[PDB]
């Protein structure tokens, strides 16, 4: 479905806004996802001062 | 200990009010959608209903 | 489908039917309609990043009826469609008083609907090369 | 709560005078909003567990997170078991469920941690398979938690 | 170990997710690129514009706290960092040998 | 035994990279809206 109307111009107007949030928010999801680093970086640099 | 704030009773406001639109307009102007001084804000919500 | 220039859009009170998975839709003129009255519907700083979209007609509630008012009554209307409403131009701007007790004042509008296409009027595939300012 | 009065899905409501059709849309947009709140309210809960997921004494039994959503003056009306909104475990359960695969996720966590002190439990994937059937999935989680804990002394005292 | 004078940036412009203006034209860009053969009034006056600002300055709150630092993330009530952390006292120290 | 050496010390999972928290995509958050409703 999401690659036959990708760039169709084809969408409902209540789906078209549901799936534009849906694709705005993957850059939450690239910040979010980088916590496991920080954390690991400030136990060895910050608390064991390495 | 001074972060604690007094509540009031509105008719002393209001008696305020009353002379700051008998100066500005006449007795014969509606005292209405005139801001209060000092108050941070009503006490409760008022709904539409 | 001469008419394309004034655009499709969402309903302003949106209803969601169940016969089919659909929100209305309003176009040209019914769409205009309904810009006006939620134009005239909401004040000034309510929008969050549109800190001016709205009107100040209620700076005159609890207040007499006289020719300064009515002069001012104007001038806040025509403002307020000169920024907000692209697709328009006011005809004539009627203001009354139907009652000599309960308060109220009634405001009757008038307006043409623009044949030509403003510089001003955000429809997806005319501003691309028409929308200057 | 970010729109105008106009739209009436805010705390004063609308006014009466205009009708009970106007009150009824309404609603209705209410509800086509909470597909947008619900998603932000999951996101918010998971920072909120940031501290289980990655914990040294015990982790959580589930990987992703949901909130009752409860600043919205009908939700006992909205939802059709208004229930699921005194429990947010509950709630997790009926909206998530099954996408949360707890187990092939709760591995991978504990995997890394175990790693950050050279440590390595590989083969117990299979040596519990001649001591236990299917169960081993539960012990295996529960053993490396306890290597965990247990580590101060285990890695001096030799 | 002095106070410094404090001061706000002016070159609010980043394309990300702290970016409203960034996120408002990347909203527009897609809705186009799925529904323009229905929806076609990008005006300030209609209500599918007016969601999409809403969500964006949403959007912007989230992001604003991914970013706060790790000390305060996993901080406990009562302080200290017993359950996420062996501290250098405990985890470096040899047994004689 | 052959020891070890230096092609042998990479730790497959001790980069952070190898944990993922959030994996959804958009289907998922489809699924999600399909039982929802």
């Amino acid at each position: 479905f999401l690659a036959a109307y990708d760039q169709s111009g084809k969408l409902t107007p209540h789906l078209t806004l549901f799936v534009s949030f849906l694709k705005l928010l993957e850059t939450s999801k690239k910040r979010f996802n980088q916590l496991t680093k920080r954390h690991l970086d400030f136990y060895y640099q910050e608390i064991l001062h390495l | 200990i001074n972060s604690h704030k007094v509540t009031l009773p509105p008719s002393s406001s209001m008696a305020g009010a009353y002379a700051r639109v008998d100066n500005d307009r006449g007795v014969w102007k509606s005292p209405a959608n005139i801001g209060l001084n000092y108050v941070s804000k009503p006490s409760v919500t008022v709904s539409h209903e | 489908k001469s008419k394309d220039f004034l655009g499709t859009g969402w309903g302003f009170p949106p209803e969601f039917e169940t016969s089919i998975g659909q929100v209305k839709t309003t176009s040209g003129v019914e769409d205009i309609q309904k810009s006006l009255e939620i134009l005239f519907s909401t004040k000034i700083g309510e929008r969050i990043m549109q800190p001016t979209y709205g009107c100040n007609l209620d700076e005159l509630l609890f207040s007499p009826i006289n020719r300064t008012l009515k002069t001012y009554v104007i001038e806040l209307i025509k403002n307020a469609i000169l920024y907000h409403e692209p697709r328009i131009d006011p005809e004539k701007i009627d203001i009354t008083q139907g009652n000599e007790i309960e308060g109220e004042l009634l405001i009757h509008l008038q307006y043409i609907v623009r044949a030509t296409n403003s510089r001003k009027n955000m429809v997806y595939p005319f501003y691309l090369e028409e929308g200057t300012n | 709560h970010e729109f105008p009065e106009t739209y009436g899905i805010s705390d004063i409501g609308l006014p009466p005078k205009l009708g009970v059709k106007r009150a009824v849309l309404a609603r209705q947009l209410k509800g086509y909003l909470l597909f947008f709140d619900q998603i932000l309210a999951s996101y918010f809960e998971h920072l909120s567990k940031i501290k289980s997921l990655l914990s040294l004494d015990q982790g959580p039994s589930f990987t992703y997170f949901t909130q009752a959503i409860k600043d919205i003056k009908d939700v006992e009306e909205l939802f059709k078991d208004p229930t699921l909104l005194e429990n947010d475990e509950e709630l997790t359960k009926s909206l998530i469920g099954k996408l949360d695969d707890t187990i092939e996720r709760r591995n991978q966590l504990m995997d890394h941690l175990i790693a950050r002190f050279a440590e390595n439990f590989s083969s117990y994937a299979f040596l519990m398979k001649f001591l236990y059937g299917e169960s081993t999935d539960e012990i295996v989680l529960q053993d490396k938690q306890s290597f965990l804990r247990e580590y101060k002394e285990i890695s001096r005292e030799r | 170990t002095l106070n410094k004078h404090i001061s706000i940036p002016k070159d609010m412009s980043s394309k990300d997710d702290l970016d409203f203006h960034f996120l408002r034209e990347e909203g527009i860009r897609y809705i186009k690129e799925l529904g323009s053969n229905f929806w076609t009034d990008y005006n300030t006056h209609d209500p599918g514009i007016t969601m999409l600002e809403v969500l964006c300055y949403a959007i912007s709150d989230l992001g604003n706290r991914i970013n706060i630092p790790i000390e305060d993330l996993i901080a406990n009530e009562e302080g200290g960092v017993k359950g996420q952390f062996y501290k250098v006292q405990e985890i470096l120290p040899s047994a004689p040998t | 035994r052959d020891g070890t050496g230096r092609r042998d010390l990479l730790d497959p999972k001790l980069a952070p990279e190898s944990v993922q928290l959030q994996d959804f995509e958009l289907s998922d958050w489809l699924i999600f809206a399909l039982n929802f409703a």
